[PDB]
RNA sequence: UUGGCACCUCGAUGUCGGCUCAUCGCAUCCUGGGGCUGUAGUCGGUCCCAAGGGUUGGGCUGUUCGCCCAUUAAAGCGGUACGCGAGCUGGGUUCAGAACGUCGUGAGACAGUUCGGUCCCUAUCCGUCGUGGGCGUAGGAAAUUUGAGAGGAGCUGUCCUUAACCGGGAUGGACAUACCUCUGGUGUACCAGUUGUCGUGCCAACGGCAUAGCUGGGUAGCUAUGUGUGGACGGGAUAAGUGCUGAAAGCAUCUAAGCAUGAAGCCCCCCUCAAGAUGAGAUUUCCCAACUUCGGUUAUAAGAUCCCUCAAAGAUGAUGAGGUUAAUAGGUUCGAGGUGGAAGCAUGGUGACAUGUGGAGCUGACGAAUACUAAUCGAUCGAAGACUUAAU
């Protein structure tokens, strides 16, 4: 255990509804975003390179590239903008941060699948 | 965090490849700037023809930096490299392409010309 | 870097008020009656 | 108005609604009751004391602050209660509302309260003046002999001698410092815990004391 | 974790000896910094030890050194044979301990603090 | 400032510039308050009160100055041995080498340049930053406190509204302070990959040494560039001013008596320290006998300490958590977080290797249980309350 009364205050904003991945994996998540008028959700798709922490506190960073420029995102994994979580792919790596793949493009950065 | 003498790349296709920054504008003894600041710079490498040239000393707003921003979610952005684009006193792009992705930070500095000519906003 | 003046028997005497040393524990052993530090054994028909 | 005492267990963060993100220290306010009331025409001065924790009971031949002693276990037992560990100043309260025997309960904050945090501050021994104040270092190359040390102390025969404040090197470390404006975040009654936003001065299991803020 | 004013490659050596000697005298006297230690080093072993299969005969030989005990009559037996096969069925059902301190005076040439370490 | 004088220092009072750290004056650079204007508004010009805080990064040059570039609300001026070399540097300047122009019959020299070129000291006293012991505070203790006195903090951009003042909002810059949930750094008794070589007899598994051999991650703690908070709203008395009633002076006049109003400044308000504040304060709790030659004395009480297990504290000491009527450390057991699939075995492959058994196996500081080992037996200190007066 962390510690009791830490637990047991933070157990109510535990979510119970998203899926179990690792990195190597790619995900499609599908935040939602408030803009000038109205409230619409805008997904990001890319490969899960780091989760790090426990409990509430706990976080993921996903990659993807837009125009030849690397994107990396991090969000709290509990947290109540995430619409939902979808696994697309699962690829297999050897290592539980894939920090590397920052210095890599094209054939060079591709993930095995199963 | 982008500070005196940092050289920045430059996002749209005004004759300007790279720039140096001169000053970070705000207060005074300001330190350094970030996504949605303007900084005023000299252009280091230009490319032939464009209105920019080799020399000049023009304003800039600054997109994408390598350490990113942080949002009132604990959510957080990082890029791959800095970039910036050479506005107009107005708030407008002097250009009239913008390259790669922008930040969504950019809609509070009220830069509605430069988040609209973008390829995803994010 | 160096002394000034020289320093006095009364002002030498008075630094020197701290300078001494205690007594030890030293209780008495119930096996022998004798003396040795508290915690420690005994090094007279070594006990405890 | 609304004290209360409690220990420091650690910090978390908590999702307000608009998905925001929220720094938060949880406090465990247990065990407090009211030990004693002051008055004006007793002692000069209107407050009520209050006891944090239970400790235990008079025994001989004990060795140390785990057990209360006759002159605490008696003072304590003129109200009825239980030997307390910390027990502490409570002056902007108003003394009419409390009778000697109280409970003081972790309900009496509500959620949207501004309130000060008084503790002792963590400790860190003796330390420089690079880190103990926040000055500058010499150069670290080109010659340079001068790397972590304080500047001049002084000038010159005008002056043959340091003002006192000098900015020297000394013990760093646990002071009493407040923190004011913070907020309360959520009330667990169950476990008596008060999340507050922010962060509280000192250790974890060391004493901090809740007032409604000055303004 | 107390440091003992040596290095870390040297600190790891000196306690795979003391470890190996209490295996061996099965009583040493040290100082009481080495032995406050090295308590935690020998009692890591007897549990590998009474536990016993040999993936952790494995780990044991990380840890204690190459020597060989002279039994009554010539029977040798080696220093990881001793732990596993002896001292492994006196301590079969003590949950901890397994070792004892017992403090001395100071030495004479400097002093430092002597104390003998035993298995209980 | 350039000087006049030659009174102090030739058995030595260390230059210029820069760095570090400041501290005071006001003849005010910004911000606060006002009078006059040739002040329509927005901007000004001038003079008065005001020292609380603030008062930038580069290019060129050893430079100081100065000139430029880009900013700022602003880029103040001076003293302090032209502040500060037993705090630092040593670029200029006036040590020995060498050279150019120039002067000299010459040795040499500068009415001038050029390239090179040794900055010592273990703090005795006052000073000042921390941290202990002794005695005192008319009995001995344990807590909680008042606050005489002291130290901090004090800055002000833009935008929206009113629609230029006066009014209301929202957000920044620079500084302070506390903290590690988040993003990051480190993490030499944590996990993994890998090279050379010597070993455990060999294979397989491992150990030494090579910067921790090297490389990829990383727990606690310590941390900023990260996360929160602060300078808020206000009172009293005034400054320059603006006044009201009002005479000396049959009118007038802010003044003599009276009465108001008025500043980022003054005294508070906010934040820390504070009965050695010898004027040593106050509350509510605890303990309270024997013996004399009646002078007083012992041990004991309540309380501590020694010694030992410790860390949230720490140079030491002090502070805190505990000492068997015990969870204080270690071990043991179960976990959190970190690593990222152990060994053995079997299968597939000719082989390097792959797959399964199986989110495996290990895991230092973090959260809980458990007396298995150590905090054993003991010892030292520590009260019986002075006499005056006045009331009960
Ligand atoms: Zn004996």
């Amino acid at each position: 255990t962390n510690h009791k009364l830490i637990e047991a205050v933070t157990k109510s904003q535990l979510r119970t509804d998203l899926p179990s991945f690792r990195p190597g994996d790619t995900l499609r998540v599908h935040v939602r975003i408030i803009e000038g008028t109205r409230e619409r959700i805008q997904v990001f798709e890319g490969v899960v390179i780091k989760r790090r922490g426990g409990g509430v506190s706990e976080t993921f960073t996903v990659r993807k590239i837009s125009s030849g420029v690397g994107v990396e995102r991090t969000f709290p994994l509990h947290t109540p903008k995430i619409e939902k979580i979808e696994v697309k792919r699962r690829g297999k790596v050897r290592r539980a941060k894939l920090y590397y793949l920052r210095s890599l493009r094209g054939k060079a950065a591709r993930i095995q699948e199963i | 965090m982008i500070q005196q003498e940092t050289r920045l790349k430059v996002a749209d296709n005004s004759g300007a490849r790279e720039v140096l920054t001169i000053k970070v504008l705000g207060g005074s003894g300001r330190k350094t700037a970030n996504i949605g600041d303007v900084i005023v710079c000299t252009v280091k490498n230009a490319t032939p023809g464009g209105v920019v040239k080799k020399g000049d000393v023009v304003k800039a707003v600054i997109v994408r930096t390598k350490s990113g921003v942080r949002r009132n979610d604990g959510s957080y952005i990082k890029f791959d490299e800095n970039a910036c684009v050479i506005i107009r006193d107005d708030k407008g792009p002097r250009g009239t392409r913008i390259f790669g992705p922008v930040a969504r930070e950019l809609r509070e500095g009220n830069f509605m010309k430069i988040v609209s000519l973008a390829p995803e906003v994010l | 870097a160096v002394p000034k003046r020289r320093t006095s028997k009364t002002r030498k005497n008075k630094r020197r008020t701290h300078f001494k040393i205690s007594v030890p524990g030293m209780t008495e052993c119930p096996n022998c009656g004798e003396y040795k530090l508290s915690h420690r054994v005994c090094k007279n028909c070594g006990s405890y | 108005t609304k004290g209360i005492l409690g220990r420091k267990i650690g910090m978390t963060q908590v999702f307000g609604e608009n998905g925001e993100l929220i720094p938060v220290t949880v406090v465990e306010a247990k065990e407090n009751v009211v030990l004693q009331k002051k008055t004006v025409e007793v002692d000069g001065y209107n407050a009520i004391q209050v006891g944090f924790e239970d400790k235990k009971a008079y025994k001989k031949d004990a060795k140390s602050n785990k057990y209360a002693n006759k002159p605490a276990e008696g003072h304590a037992k003129k109200a009825d209660a239980a030997p307390k560990r910390f027990i502490r100043e409570f002056r902007n309260v108003d003394v009419d509302a409390y009778e000697v025997g109280q409970e003081v309960s972790v309900d009496t904050f509500v959620a949207g309260d501004v309130i000060d945090v008084t503790g002792v501050s963590k400790g860190k021994g003796f330390q420089g003046a690079i880190k103990r104040h926040g000055q500058s270092r010499g150069p670290m190359s080109h010659g340079s002999h001068f790397h972590r040390a304080p500047g001049s102390v002084g000038m010159a025969s005008d002056a043959s001698r340091v003002f006192k404040g000098q900015k020297m090197p000394g013990r760093m470390g646990g002071n009493t410092v407040t923190v004011q404006n913070l907020e309360v975040v959520q009330v667990d009654t169950e476990n008596k815990v008060i999340l507050v936003k922010g962060n509280v001065p000192g250790p974890k299991k060391g004493l901090v004391e809740i007032r409604t803020s000055i303004k | 974790y107390r440091k003992l004013g040596r290095t870390s490659d040297q600190r790891k050596a000196m306690l795979r000896d003391l470890a190996t000697s209490l295996i061996i005298s099965e009583r040493i006297e040290t100082t009481e910094a080495r032995a406050k230690e090295v308590r935690s080093v020998v009692e890591k072993l007897i549990t590998l030890g009474k536990k016993g299969d040999l993936a952790s005969r494995r780990n044991a030989a990380k840890t204690l050194r190459n020597v060989e005990i002279l039994n009554e009559d010539e029977t040798t037996q080696t220093a990881l044979q001793k732990l596993f096969g002896e001292i492994a069925e006196r301590y079969t059902e003590r949950q901890g301990g397994y070792t004892r301190i017992l403090k001395q005076g100071p030495r004479r040439g400097d002093g430092a603090e002597s104390v003998i370490i035993e298995l209980v």
